[PDB]
């Protein structure tokens, strides 16, 4: 039912936890990402990322783009 | 006869093609081959200005 | 009568047929990336359902005409009373 | 008439040959045509082909005989943009030093597409602009060259010679068979390559024989089906009907914007195809 | 005159049935990749349902010349007139 | 009679073979994508299953129509009456 | 008489029938792509929207073809004269 | 008897040629992507051959119905019975 | 001499309407391919335009000697003269 | 006598020449997928080569039934025997 | 002579017809993968054209050998010499 | 007599015609895959031939038995006995 | 014996026209990732075209067999003199 | 006659024009491209010569 969850930039870090699903502004699309999704390596847009943590929280930091693993 | 309509239906219709083809096609044409003639003539006084 | 009586069942035939192998094999393609995109962003899939249910109007259009005149020709015929 | 009679009309051809008692005369039926052996003339292609031929040449002469290498006139600004064009289409292909390829392909474009340019003008008119001159009301007369299959075939067997010419010229007599031969399915020993020659013959020799019949009937293809709607529309005038003599403008119209187009693209496949085939013809590409 | 009518109703068949065979085909390729790019780029949607709509009335055109050509052959033969 | 008859039983077989030719084409398209969609996201494989049953339900709707109709024309005959 | 009028029927058919087939898996395939890269690049459509209509000319050329000698096939008829 | 027993091997060879063509075609993209997601993931490779026997009864299920009515067309024969 | 005239008819619409089926979808998959590359890199769009249009030659080589002998079959006609 | 021999000839041509063309399509298919996990991961081939053999017997499950079903036809005919 | 005759211009509709479908829908996906190539390497180009140009030959072989063997059928007859 | 002889000729033609048509797009595409396979991993191409080559067995099994029957047909004629 | 050569000329042209269709297919997916496999190494160019002529024999050994013997039935013919 | 020997009536053409504009028409123009190419050339060349 959840994930860890860890961004991160080259300086610090920016969130750490126990996440429900995932929301990312992908280069060739959105996408989201729950509990046991298959590896993906991608590219990000500059925009927000929204998380949902168990249950009903929902960060929203805003990231200038990066590479989601 | 009905061959005489034959002449006077492709005439019009000849017409009315000539003058989408003369007002609309055509000019564009007219346009890239002058700014090329002044692409040249330009190159030339460049060339010309560097001999003074 | 025999003649156009036989020929009227494969008429039949070729309506219902034709349109339940262009129908069976559009869904496949529209459906198959109903699935892509659900599985893409999980939360998308109430909107793409909706989505989903607009195009499948226009690619079942032709062949509900098709099964409507399959129906008509089978219980009355227009060809029998032309002789 | 009627419109079968108006319609085989324009698809018959000005012949003149050995008519049943001497090698003088033009034929006035197309049975009269059709009796007549293998050694003949269309009058109406050669005459057209001919004079487009002259034509092209005698403008671009004017363009060339004063030939300025300073700031041009607006009559050879035109014949440069064509001159360059063309070479820049040969140089993005072929990278030999041959000084014929070039000039065949500005001489093969332009002309191709005034032969099939004449298309666009009405086509009772210079039927019946010939018949006034001459006086009879049953004259045969084409303009259209590129409708004829000849024209089209004349134009890709003299191409294939010099395919054939150029491979040999560069490769040697023995080059050009060791092409048609050992290659595509090139074996690494001897035992097997030998079960290869007839393979390798059938595969390369269709395909040395299709250019000129690909290349001919493309063209003829694509100006005798536009010709044919154009005969079609014109047929719709002879009803006298009148919501027929207005959809008749508005579709003569629609073919002829659209028939600019596939004139002017027959004219470059022909070109880039005889470059191509050409260039292909002095490297080994396997 | 069996022979004339009877055929036409295959006639009939083949045009309505060829039709639907492929605007479900169709549809089903444009309408698939309308449901991906609406997963991907979901502010996007209102204008590829426009523009989708646009690529509709041309995959329908030769289609609905059929249609109308099929009810005309069914509801006045214009063969039986020919002998 | 033996005409229409024998025409019946051709009828019969392009009705019911046209509808199986496009089901299994079809579900080969939305099966594949479902098991492309089911590996990438384990936890969605709940959904992804209830959603292709939707489909499902479209892609043969057509095929079951002329499914019923090549069993009636089998066991029952409107032909052999002459309508 | 009556083989030449039914065959000419059935001719039409094939001309406007296939033509409509081929027209729609054409312009779905086409238009996909349309779709998909107003997706991927949504500030290069009125660009694409012109290079679409471009192609568009050369699929629906043969076709067009193929529906006016069809259509000159149902109200003349270049058989018939032949007896 | 004789043309409605010579169509009746006809409609045989329809029934089970159709349903052999789409079958064949249909397990060949169904199964294709069995093979892409476990050779990705070869953990999840006892899932997805569960996934795929779901799939697989959908896309023979019309099929089998054609060759359950081929065989009782072989060695029964419902029209024959008609005259 | 009416079943020479009436299979000319047949052969007339095969040989445009197959034309016409294989023109509309292999410049509408090139067509796709030719907007793709568009999308990803509108500065090369003058170059693939000129690579479009000389396989544009390739591709409807053989469909128009398939049309001009249709035409030639329908105002003349080779096979009337062998009886 | 002549028809149903003469027709059962045909029978046993689609039969087995449906599901040649089918499963050579099917394999293609399938096969070219196996290829590409193989050259992905080198030492997963002795795993998907079991799991294709397994889609292999799918794949031409209604296929042997009929080639089965020609030959049977070809030595024994059970339509000779019903007029 | 009236049905060899008129069984020779189908026999000729089908070897152009079949090859003009053929070869518009092998340069369609040859010609596809060529402009996405053309716009990977840019630089490539000229070595891309010249590779395509090969395969041309062999993608038109089969088809070229029936564009002759239908205007032999068409101009001459091997078939109305055996009576 | 004469029709069995020429519906045995059809069925010939049925029987190495699909088996061809099939054969030849199964290799475009298993083979396809081969030389994508090979441009990523040119170390592998030994183990990829092998495992195409087992492909290819599988691909060719039911096109051989069909050309096999076909060439039974063609000399000493199974069908003309049995009347 | 008009009908045997009439029905000997139509084999021919399924003989030759299927393998033309197919081939044209099969060397345009073939072919089409050989220029992918080009554009990607073009370090590989010379060793991908030694393998892309290792499949096309494969791909038209089927096709050629059909060939020779639709030139066969041409030349000589099997069927006439067994009638 | 009727209908093959144009065949080699256009061929002569053909060949004919080919070769009067590999000597009349195509020399004389291309060499007008050839000399501006080496006036804008022999004008940066001079530029960079009179500013060292
Ligand atoms: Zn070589």
């Amino acid at each position: 039912i959840t994930v860890h969850c860890d961004i991160v930039s080259a300086e610090a870090e920016i969130f750490s936890g126990l996440v429900e699903m995932v929301i990312a502004h992908g280069a060739l699309g959105d996408l989201g990402i729950a509990p046991g999704h298959a590896p993906l390596i991608t590219d990000l847009k500059p925009g927000p990322i929204r998380l949902v943590k168990q249950g009903g929280e929902q960060e929203v930091y805003y990231i200038s783009g990066g590479f989601l693993e | 006869m009905n061959i005489n309509a034959t002449l006077i239906g492709q005439s019009v219709a000849f017409f009315i093609f000539v003058l989408f083809c003369m007002k609309f096609v055509w000019p564009p044409v007219i346009a890239a081959l002058q700014e090329r003639q002044k692409k040249i003539a330009d190159g030339l006084d460049a060339a010309n200005r560097a001999a003074r | 009568m025999e003649t156009v009586v036989g020929l009227t069942a494969i008429a039949v035939a070729l309506l219902i047929g034709l349109g339940a192998l262009g129908t069976a094999i559009g869904f496949g393609l529209l459906g198959g990336k109903f699935l892509e995109g659900a599985a893409r962003q999980p939360e998308m899939v109430p909107m793409l359902q909706v989505k989903m249910f607009i195009v499948a109007g226009l690619l079942d259009a032709v062949t509900m005409i098709g099964v409507g005149i399959a129906l008509f020709f089978t219980f009355a015929n227009p060809f029998v009373g032309q002789i | 008439e009627t419109a079968s009679g108006y319609i085989q009309h324009h698809l018959q051809n000005l012949t003149f040959g050995r008519l049943p008692n001497g090698d003088w005369g033009f034929a006035h039926t197309a049975e009269q045509a059709k009796e007549m052996g293998f050694w003949a003339f269309h009058v109406d292609t050669l005459g057209w082909s001919v004079l487009l031929g002259v034509v092209f040449l005698f403008i671009f002469r004017l363009a060339a005989k004063k030939a300025t290498s300073g700031q041009p006139g607006g009559l050879q600004n035109f014949v440069e943009v064509m001159v360059e064009f063309v070479d820049t289409s040969v140089k993005d292909t072929f990278h030999g030093r041959n000084p014929l390829i070039a000039p065949l392909a500005l001489t093969v474009f332009v002309w191709i597409f005034l032969l099939n340019l004449i298309d666009l003008v009405p086509v009772d008119y210079l039927p019946m602009l010939a018949a006034k001159i001459t006086g009879d009301e049953h004259l045969f007369f084409r303009a259209v060259a590129t409708t004829d299959p000849n024209a089209t075939l004349g134009l890709s067997i003299s191409v294939f010679a010099l395919i054939v010419f150029y491979s040999i010229k560069v490769k040697g007599i023995g080059g050009f068979l060791g092409e048609l031969t050992l290659h595509p399915f090139s074996s690494k020993n001897i035992v097997v390559q030998i079960l290869l020659i007839p393979v390798n013959f059938l595969l390369e020799f269709v395909t040395l024989i299709a250019k000129p019949v690909s290349l001919a009937l493309r063209l003829f293809g694509n100006m005798y089906a536009g010709e044919l709607i154009f005969i079609l529309i014109a047929v719709m005038f002879g009803s006298g009907m009148f919501l027929l003599s207005a959809l008749g403008v508005a579709l003569n119209w629609a073919w002829a914007v659209f028939h600019i187009l596939i004139i002017t693209l027959q004219a470059f496949i022909f070109m880039m195809l005889t470059i191509v085939y050409l260039s292909m013809a002095h490297e080994d590409n396997h």
